[PDB]
């Protein structure tokens, strides 16, 4: 809903922006949920971001799988990329590559050269089942 | 609710 939305990313710094792009994508992919959580920075402290976590469909290889990702909004939000992480369940796996670390944190041309309002999420999205689609984060192990 | 999945280690 567009109240309660409202609500969660009360301590942002463009929330009309911020709230327009979050409703767009949690319509198209209905599987992602906003979620408050503290994220820690490379310094140590901890602010109360919003979270767009869940799983997004992705084809390989004849069949769709539902990828598990997390999509940390800055409060900066949209002048800064999101960052992004697979969340592999812990019957996964993460397959380590040039767009994926072993933390699950995701690399991406697109999250580099992000620019509002050239980028956003729905766009984000688009490419990460592009690329996830030929060469899967996530595997289930045995 | 949808289940995360993904492809099977060979």
């Amino acid at each position: 809903s567009e109240s309660q939305l409202k609500k969660m990313v009360s301590k942002y710094k463009y929330r009309d922006l911020t709230v327009r792009e979050t409703v767009n994508v949690i319509t198209l992919y209905k599987d992602l949920k906003p979620v408050l959580d503290s994220y820690v920075f490379n310094d140590g402290s901890s602010r109360e971001l919003m979270n767009l976590t869940g799983t997004i469909p992705v084809p390989y290889r004849g069949n769709t799988y539902n990828i598990p990702i997390c999509l940390w909004l800055l409060d900066t939000y949209p002048y800064n990329p999101p960052i992004c992480f697979v969340k592999p369940t812990s019957s996964m796996t993460i397959k380590t590559g040039k767009h994926v670390d072993a933390n699950g944190k995701i690399y991406l041309p697109y999250l580099h050269e992000w620019k509002h309002p050239q980028s956003d999420l729905l766009g984000l999205i688009q490419v990460m089942i592009v690329v996830f689609g030929d060469e899967p984060p996530v595997f289930s192990r045995p | 609710y949808v289940e995360p999945t993904a492809p099977q280690v060979l």
